[PDB]
């Protein structure tokens, strides 16, 4: 499912901020 | 509503006010007892903190000058406290205090307890359309109030949605905010939330934000992002494409909202049209939305943090401590002069 495919995924955790 | 026209442009005469003569050294760093880091970054990091003599607690955000400066973020920097301090709004965490010294610039911001939208939200899986619905409505206040001004925000994401006592709203990191007429470049923002016009590099204005508004809007009601993958290129890919699925869960009225949210023609985007943020307020998917009980704060919240006393940290994650340095040497003085 997607939902698993998220969870199995490597950014589930808090998400920095970009700057470039 | 009139009304809204008229609060907005006295809204407006009071932020430029301050925003012509921005307020600075207003405490300094011993008349606060440090308790606990609440989050990190590459140039800094937000502590929990106990003022002395009121013992309230606040969040402090203690950036590091000189990293600062390599870095290159010194505009993005002056813009954050220039703003904050110039804005007041029911959905804006409130600036208290700012001062440097020789090495680290402070922000001391309310201290908002209930802990990061994000923490709830993948600890809950999703939330339900009228729970989604209820924070989005914040949010179109909020940048209806902050375009006004000028501001474009340009970091929405679950991690700078703090959720206060009353199960409200308080948008935080204001690091990438800016007031700009016209057209801005910087690529800045969250991989996920990124609207197409900034990953193509062609120049972008406040549309950005409708468009994190949607991505927004869909992860709080689905539980994952509409666009995700390992590494950001990819994510893009499928951002610019702008192909969008939804879960089967997602009523007619929120995929049609979502539609014109995340419309990747800026110039057909909900939020970026002639009758601007009217268009998203009088959708469907908004029927049941009283916006003048939600910003007076009458509305009931569907989800109240839990409290066990101010200066409670357990809505938030632990993160490793470090020593407060400050040099005897005063770094980066010029950089920083107006802060």
């Amino acid at each position: 499912t997607t939902y698993a495919d998220f969870i199995a995924s490597g950014r589930t955790g808090r998400r920095a901020s970009i700057h470039d | 509503h009139h009304h809204v026209k008229e609060f907005l442009a006295k809204a407006k005469e009071d932020f430029l006010k301050k925003w012509e003569t921005p307020s600075q050294n207003t405490a300094q760093l011993d008349q606060f007892d440090r308790i606990k880091t609440l989050g990190t970054g590459s140039f800094g990091r937000v502590m929990l903190v106990k003022h002395k003599e009121s013992g309230n607690h606040y969040a402090m955000k203690i950036l590091d000058k000189q990293k600062v400066v390599k870095l290159k973020q010194i505009e993005h920097t002056l813009n954050e406290k220039r703003i904050l301090q110039a804005v007041n709004f029911p959905f804006l965490v409130k600036l208290e205090f700012s001062f440097k010294d020789n090495s680290n610039l402070y922000m001391v911001m309310e201290y908002v307890a209930g802990g990061e939208m994000f923490s709830h939200l993948r600890r809950i899986g999703r939330f339900s359309e009228p729970h989604a619905r209820f924070y989005a409505a914040q949010i179109v206040l909020t940048f209806e109030y902050l375009h006004s001004l000028d501001l474009i925000y340009r970091d929405l994401k679950p991690e700078n949605l703090l959720i206060d006592q009353q199960g409200y709203i308080q948008v935080t990191d204001f690091g990438f905010a800016k007031r700009v007429k016209g057209r801005t470049w910087t690529l800045c923002g969250t991989p996920e939330y990124l609207a197409p016009e900034i990953i193509l590099s062609k120049g972008y204005n406040k549309a950005v934000d409708w468009w994190a508004l949607g991505v927004l809007i869909y992860e709080m009601a689905a539980g994952y992002p509409p666009f995700f993958a390992d590494q950001p290129i990819q994510i893009y890919e499928k951002i610019v494409s702008g192909k969008v699925r939804f879960p089967s869960h997602f009523s007619s009225d929120l995929k049609d909202l979502l539609r014109n949210l995340l419309q990747v023609d800026l110039t057909k985007r909900f939020g970026n049209l002639k009758n601007g943020v009217n268009d998203i307020k009088n959708h469907k998917w908004f029927a049941t939305t009283d916006w003048i009980a939600i910003y007076q704060r009458k509305v009931e919240a569907p989800f109240i943090p839990k409290f066990k006393g101010p200066g409670d940290t357990s809505n938030f994650d632990d993160y490793e401590e470090e020593e407060i340095r400050v040099s005897i040497n005063e770094k980066c003085g010029k950089e920083f002069t107006e802060f």
